[PDB]
């Protein structure tokens, strides 16, 4: 089995630099090349550069004229990328991809010529504020028995940084009707998101619903409950 | 550098339909292009290499065509797993270049949104900030207009929306608009409401709430 | 146990690359591959291999090429047209590989000579061409000195006085 | 010692492949690839082209509507495959300019 | 007929289209290599081979 | 501000010719084109350009190549014959240009090396190949001396003793 | 100066034309000429051939 194990997600400030690594497995690191491509949130793919596992020769994109540097360690067989002078725009998920064959003749009619093997990806976040845990708030069902037939309740995960935040309901018991929304960037530079679920109105009084929020960067594990407010 | 141009950018086709995606090159590529599939929340996957060669495990409905500078990807007999974002890539010369890509959505039947309103809780007012949210559940198509109204006072430069990706069975969308103000600003007005406009509704439906009361 | 260069032979025991170096010095013998010249040769072969298999001649409905019965004049023409086509393409195929092979043999021999001249240029007056694809370096060149030649950072002025002394004085 | 030797060389293989050039019929090289396909699996791949097996019917027999060729009514194809075992089982007929009609319908 | 994938089809069966030429049959369908009379044409993918080590 | 030769570099600021010289001496820097080597390369390109266009294929009455209606067997043959013809000529065109271009690139690179060797022959033991397409001339070579190298009248014996002293010295000759 | 430097070189262009060879699909060259006519005036020349309009 062939695998590309990447390094953990990183949080950095404007300026400075990052060094993302990518450990190779199941194939000879030499006799192959490595490409690096990134994807900004909601945007398409952007090719950054390529490096030979055999010769060490590099090919860079015009955008990364002197900001990107690709290096390699033949033994142990791992590949690195270094991006200097970081900006808010550089916030993206960075993929490491096996791309070309080296030390042997191979035509472009082969899958190996193209970007054959992808890594899971590595998120790097460039922002000025420090790591901060989320603030969970209760979202109660309003009005007279909501619509009448179906009801909705939720949890508001507000003010946290950086992404991601995991959320589940009743520790994975309640899945149907659940809608966890993608996070939105605030003016302050912090992230916020909401998670909701549709249930029968009759179940509000009898059934109990718990949202389990997890934020690994700040190590914040919160379990909050919501039911109709006592007016 | 070789600029790649993907034409459809956004696309809607129901299951069992045939759909065509185009990629035109700035220069002669001569067959050496590749197509990639990227499902939401996952990494890209190689679909076909060269002009037409399918990757191992790829069905057969996907058919690649082209040479020189004109290339196309067509998907026949659409299935739910085929709905993703697609990218072509030239491998003729460095620098290698991907594209803007084509997003694939599912057009089912028209479904009106379930509009709900939720006031800010008492824990939130302690922080000194208060947020109002208008929730739209399970609807199609995506283009839906949302406007906030505070005691008949126009809102602008104070709200942000978020949309979910297409879910698995009902094939509809969900949206959440969120308006945020300080405690001081929240204390000035009584009536708060969100007006929604969508193809499923004949008239804009309004869910509202008055402050001080539930 | 003298070492020999590319003129008389090739090196069977060499897996790291296509072209390389072999040395004999104060710290003993050694060997190393030249990776850039190796990949350069391969890149060229990839290029022509790609061109010969570029274009896919996609053909659908064509004329009949086999006949169960004797018809006459039109049949003879159909047979002639195809027989003509095949002979012409068979010629093109025979010629193409011959031209490609000759060129491949030349460009690979060219890479060897370019590497030899690159090295000759580095050593300047500190060495002499023994004629068998080897250089007699006229100064104490330890393993680090050899690597500097291989990675292209050899400074001849450092060893010039020592070398010129060993070359001319008898 | 006071000197050193630096030899330059290229790799070799125990037994290489013979190829042809403009001057030579036989030159040994370290590696070569075949450019002429001479082998077949013996079977026809049902993908990517839509293959239609005629079996006992010819294209014309199917066109006219021979009783045992009724399964081919409104049938479509990319390649129609005609078998040697095929036979006619209707009214005896001839088609002046058979080849042209066969080619026409096939297209 | 069999369940598998091949662009080129001949009366002898399907053949791979990886090579530029073919010796199987002048009759073809699809993206096929050009028919030639030769049964073999070797293209050098390396330098000339010399024996000593 | 060292000068560099032809090895992995070209000279953008060059209008008098295709190949030339660039120097650094007592009287400062300078540049000049080599006219004969330039014209020699061009003469060769003219030659092959002439040959590719030397025949005029004059053709008059030919077969029909477009058809308004579906006829049958003869039509299919006429189409096949022409489709065959075009494929063979398109191959010949693709191959010809490839062979001509490769040769043009080789003969132009060859012309550069011939000029380098011609110069190397002149200087004899009075200079050394620095390796970047430049010569280190080991004697005071003013503008007139450079000019003599360029116009092929350089007498090495005049500067031999001066040069050999500068080349082979450990401290004192 | 006691010494001098003499470099040999060739000219170059800010932007050149791409051509094809036996090994390369795109190699930049200083100059090139088109060998394929792809344009027409849209009109038929009455000379040198005697043309008869039906
Ligand atoms: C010949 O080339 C093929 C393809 O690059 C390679 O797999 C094989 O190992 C090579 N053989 C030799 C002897 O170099
Ligand atoms: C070349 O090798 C020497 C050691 O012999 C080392 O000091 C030097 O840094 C190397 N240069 C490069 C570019 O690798
Ligand atoms: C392969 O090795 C050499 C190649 O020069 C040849 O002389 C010998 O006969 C060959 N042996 C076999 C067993 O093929
Ligand atoms: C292909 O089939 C033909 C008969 O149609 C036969 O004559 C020929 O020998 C076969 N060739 C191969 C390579 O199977
Ligand atoms: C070459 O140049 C020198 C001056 O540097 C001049 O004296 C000599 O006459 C010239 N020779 C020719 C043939 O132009
Ligand atoms: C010259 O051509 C390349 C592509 O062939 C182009 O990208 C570049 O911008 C051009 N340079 C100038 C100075 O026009």
């Amino acid at each position: 089995q062939v695998q590309l194990a990447q390094s953990e997600n990183e949080l950095k400030k404007p300026g400075a630099s990052v060094k993302v690594s990518c450990k190779t497995s199941g194939y000879t690191f030499t006799r192959f090349g490595m490409s690096w491509v990134r994807q900004a949130p909601g945007q398409g793919l952007e090719w950054m550069g390529w490096i030979s596992g055999y010769t060490g020769d590099t090919k860079y994109a015009r955008s990364f004229q002197g900001r990107l540097t690709l290096t390699t360690d033949t033994s142990t067989g791992t590949a690195y990328m270094e991006l200097r002078s970081l900006r808010s725009d550089d916030t993206a998920i960075y993929y490491c991809v096996r791309n070309r064959v080296q030390m042997e003749v191979s035509p472009a009619t082969q899958s190996t010529w193209y970007m054959d093997l992808w890594g899971r990806g590595t998120l790097v976040s460039v922002s000025s504020p420090s790591t901060k845990g989320p603030s969970v708030f209760p979202l109660a069902p309003s009005s007279k028995s909501t619509s009448g037939g179906t009801a909705a309740l939720g949890c508001l995960v507000k003010d946290y940084f950086p992404e991601p935040v995991t959320v589940s309901w009743n520790s994975g018991a309640l899945t149907s009707g659940v809608h966890t929304f993608p996070a939105v960037l605030q003016s302050s530079g912090l992230y916020s998101l909401s998670s909701v679920v549709t249930v029968p109105s009759s179940s509000l009084g009898t059934q109990t619903y718990i949202c389990n929020v997890n934020h690994k960067p700040s190590n914040t594990k919160v379990d909050k409950k919501v039911e109709p407010k006592s007016c | 550098d070789i600029q790649m141009t993907q034409v459809p950018v956004s696309l809607s086709a129901f299951v069992g339909d045939r759909v065509s995606i185009t990629c035109r090159a700035s220069q002669d590529i001569s067959r050496w292009l590749a197509w990639y599939q990227q499902k939401p929340g996952r990494a890209p996957k190689l679909l076909i290499y060269a002009a037409s060669s399918l990757q191992g495990g790829v069905p057969s409905r996907f058919r690649g065509s082209g040479s020189g500078t004109e290339f196309t990807l067509t998907i026949s007999g659409l299935q739910p797993e085929d709905f993703a974002t697609y990218y072509c890539q030239q491998g003729s010369t460095f620098p290698y270049t991907s594209v803007l890509g084509t997003i694939l959505g599912i057009p089912g039947t028209v479904a009106a949104p379930s509009v709900f309103i939720f006031p800010p809780s008492d824990e939130q007012l302690k922080s000194g900030t208060a947020s109002v949210v208008c929730l739209l559940n399970n609807f199609y198509p995506r283009e839906a207009k949302v406007q906030w109204k505070v005691d008949n006072a126009l809102q602008s430069g104070n709200s942000q929306e978020s949309v979910t990706e297409q879910d698995s069975k009902d094939s509809t969308y969900s949206l959440s608009s969120t308006l945020t103000l300080s405690k001081a600003d929240y204390e000035k007005h009584k009536v708060y409401a969100c007006e929604v406009t969508h193809q499923g509704l004949r008239s804009p439906v309004t869910k509202s709430f008055n402050r001080g009361e539930c | 146990g003298a070492i020999a260069g590319f003129i008389e032979n090739g090196w069977e025991g060499m897996i790291d690359g296509w072209y390389g170096f072999r040395h004999q010095n104060s710290e003993g013998t050694g060997q190393a591959a030249d990776l850039k010249s190796t990949q350069a040769a391969i890149d060229q072969i990839n290029g022509k291999l790609n061109r010969v298999i570029e274009k896919t001649n996609e053909k659908f409905h064509q004329i009949e090429k086999e006949f169960s019965e004797v018809e006459g004049r039109i049949q003879d023409l159909e047979k002639y047209v195809e027989d003509t086509k095949i002979d012409l393409w068979s010629y093109n195929a025979e010629l193409l590989v011959a031209l490609e092979n000759q060129h491949t043999i030349d460009l690979t021999d060219s890479e060897m000579n370019k590497l030899f001249e690159k090295t000759r240029r580095q050593l300047r007056e500190n060495a002499e061409d023994m004629g068998n694809g080897c250089f007699k370096i006229y100064h104490k060149c330890d393993n680090a000195c050899i690597e500097s030649i291989r990675n292209g950072t050899y400074d001849h002025d450092v060893y010039r006085d020592e070398a010129l002394n060993n070359r001319f004085q008898i | 010692n006071s000197t050193a030797t630096l030899c330059l060389g290229h790799h070799a293989v125990p037994n290489g492949t013979l190829v042809k050039t403009i001057t030579d019929d036989q030159i040994e090289v370290t590696n070569a690839t075949e450019l002429v396909q001479s082998s077949s699996t013996g079977k026809i791949c049902n993908n990517p082209h839509r293959i239609l097996d005629g079996i006992d019917c010819t294209l014309i027999d199917a066109l006219l509507g021979d009783p045992h060729c009724d399964v081919f009514q409104n049938e479509t194809w990319d390649l129609f495959v005609e078998r040697s075992k095929a036979f006619s089982n209707c009214y005896p007929y001839d088609v002046p300019d058979y080849a042209s009609l066969r080619s026409l319908v096939a297209s | 007929i069999d369940t598998c994938i091949s662009e080129c089809i001949t009366p002898n069966g399907s053949i791979p289209n990886d090579k530029p030429f073919q010796n199987v049959n002048k009759i073809t369908y699809g993206a096929c290599p050009k028919y030639v009379k030769q049964n073999t044409l070797k293209l050098a993918t390396g330098m000339r081979n010399v024996p000593e080590k």
